[PDB]
C-alpha cells in the first residue's frame, strides 16, 4: 500500500505519525519501510516497536474492558457484549499476526548482529504474548509456546554477546519475566528472573557513561517495580 | 505487571 | 455498512465502544443507527455527537501539531510534512462531510422539537467551524457562512423556545462565541456573547433543582473560563 | 478557547 513512497519519506512520515500521536498511521508507515526490503537502523526499529506497541496496546486495554463487561454478564444482555469483544479480538490479532509476519519475512534471518537480533526476537515474543493473552482454543499451548522459544533465544544470543547492563538485554529479561508471571502461570520463575536481572546490571553499572547508567537503571526500576507487586 | 514501554518516558 | 445489525444493537455496541475508548467505532455504530432513519432520543442524540466529537478532535490536534511543524519549516525538509497534513486535514474532512451529511440526511429535518432542533443545528455549526479551521480556498469565506448560519438558527430557536439556563442553549452560545472570536475574528462579539449569556443564566439558577443547577453551572464555568482568557 | 465537552467531564 506504501509501494510508491521512497523508504526515506516513510521513515520521516513515521516519526511525524508519532509526534501527532497518529500511531495507526505511524505503524503502517514503518510496515512500509519495512517492505522496502532493507535492514532497519536502531532508530528505525525502535520506531517500529513503537508504532505497533501502541496500536496494540489500546486494543488491549479496550479487549480488557469488554471482557471484563462480558464476564459480569455471565441479565441476559444479548450478543452483542461477546460480538463486540470478538470484533475487538480479530483486529488484534490480525495486528499481531502483521508484525510477526514482517518480523518473519525477513527482518529476523537478516538480523546478524546481536543487537538487532535480540531486539527482533524480542518483539516475537512479545507478539506472541499478546496472542496468548486472548486465546483460549486448541492453539493456546502452541501461542504460548511460540513465545517462550522466541523470549528463550533472545536470552541466550543476551547473555552470549551483550553486557549485563545493556537496556535491550534489560528490556528482554523484563517482558520475559511478565510473561512467565502472566502467561506461563509461573509466577517463581518471573521472580527469580527479574531479580537475577536487576542484580547483575547493578553489579555492573560501575562501568558506565551518565547517559548509558540512566537508560540502565530506568529499566532496573521497571524490574524493581514489578518485584514490588509481586512479592 | 510492567511491560518495556515504547519510548523512554 | 451497518445495514444488517440491528438498531438497538448499534446503540448497544456504541455504548460498549465508549466504554472501551474506541471512539472510531462509536462513531461508526452511531452512523449506522441514524441511517435505520428513525429519529433519536436524547441520549442517542449524546452518543452520536460524543462519537465525532472525539473522533474529529483527535483529527484536529493532529492537524494542529502537523501544521505548526510545517509553518517552522517554511533548511528544505521535502514534501513530506505538507504531504502528511495534507492527508490528515482531508481525513478530517471527510469526517466533518459524513457528519453534515447524516444532519441533511434527514436528521434536521425530521427534528421538530426545539431541543432535538437545536442539537442538531449546534452540531451543523461545529462541524462547519471545524472546516473552517483548515480552510484556505475560494469556499473558506462560504464555509465560515454556512457555520454562522447554522449557529445563528440554532440561537433564534433556543432563545424562543428555552429558558437561559438550558444546557443545549448554553452550550451552543459557548461554541457560538468560540466561533466569533476564533474563525470569525469578532472578539467582541464573543465577549459581548459569552458575557450575555453567563449574566441571562445567572438569574435563573433561581428556579432549578439540584441536577439542573449542577449542569447549567458547569457550562456557566466553561463561558466564565473563556471571558478570563479573552479579557 | 474551549468548547463544550463530549461529557459532563
Ligand atoms: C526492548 C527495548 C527496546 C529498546 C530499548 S532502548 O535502549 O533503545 N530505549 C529506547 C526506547 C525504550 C527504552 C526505555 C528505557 O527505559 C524504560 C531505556 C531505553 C529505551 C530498550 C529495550
Ligand atoms: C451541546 C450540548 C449537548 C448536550 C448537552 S447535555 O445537557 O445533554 N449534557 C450532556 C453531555 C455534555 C454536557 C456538558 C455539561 O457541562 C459541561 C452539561 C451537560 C451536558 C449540553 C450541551
Ligand atoms: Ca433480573
Ligand atoms: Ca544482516
Ligand atoms: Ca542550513
Ligand atoms: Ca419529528
Ligand atoms: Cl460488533
Ligand atoms: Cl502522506
Amino acid at each position: 500500500a506504501m509501494g510508491s513512497m521512497e523508504r526515506a519519506s516513510l521513515i520521516q512520515k513515521a516519526k511525524l505519525a508519532e509526534q501527532a500521536e497518529r500511531y495507526e498511521d505511524m505503524a503502517a508507515f514503518m510496515k512500509g519501510a519495512v517492505e522496502k526490503g532493507e535492514e532497519l537502523s536502531c532508530e528505525e526499529r525502535n520506531l517500529l516497536s513503537v508504532a505497533y506497541k501502541n496500536v496494540v496496546g489500546g486494543q488491549r486495554a479496550a479487549w480488557r474492558v469488554l471482557s471484563s463487561i462480558e464476564q459480569k454478564s455471565n441479565e441476559e444482555k444479548g450478543p452483542e457484549v461477546r460480538e463486540y469483544r470478538e470484533k475487538v479480538e480479530t483486529e488484534l490479532q490480525g495486528v499481531c499476526d502483521t508484525v510477526l509476519g514482517l518480523l518473519d519475512s525477513h527482518l529476523i534471518k537478516e538480523a546478524g548482529d546481536a543487537e538487532s537480533r535480540v531486539f527482533y526476537l524480542k518483539m516475537k515474543g512479545d507478539y506472541y504474548r499478546y496472542l496468548a493473552e486472548v486465546a483460549t482454543g486448541d492453539d493456546k499451548k502452541r501461542i504460548i509456546d511460540s513465545a517462550r522459544s522466541a523470549y528463550q533465544e533472545a536470552m541466550d544470543i543476551s547473555k552470549k554477546e551483550m553486557p549485563p547492563t545493556n537496556p535491550i538485554r534489560l528490556g528482554l529479561a523484563l517482558n520475559f519475566s511478565v510473561f512467565h508471571y502472566e502467561i506461563a502461570n509461573s509466577p517463581e520463575e518471573a521472580i527469580s528472573l527479574a531479580k537475577t536481572t536487576f542484580d547483575e546490571a547493578m553489579a555492573d553499572l560501575h562501568t558506565l557513561s551518565e547517559d548509558s547508567y540512566k537508560d540502565s537503571t530506568l529499566i532496573m526500576q521497571l524490574l524493581r517495580d514489578n518485584l514490588t507487586l509481586w512479592t | 505487571a510492567g511491560s518495556i514501554p515504547g519510548r523512554r518516558s
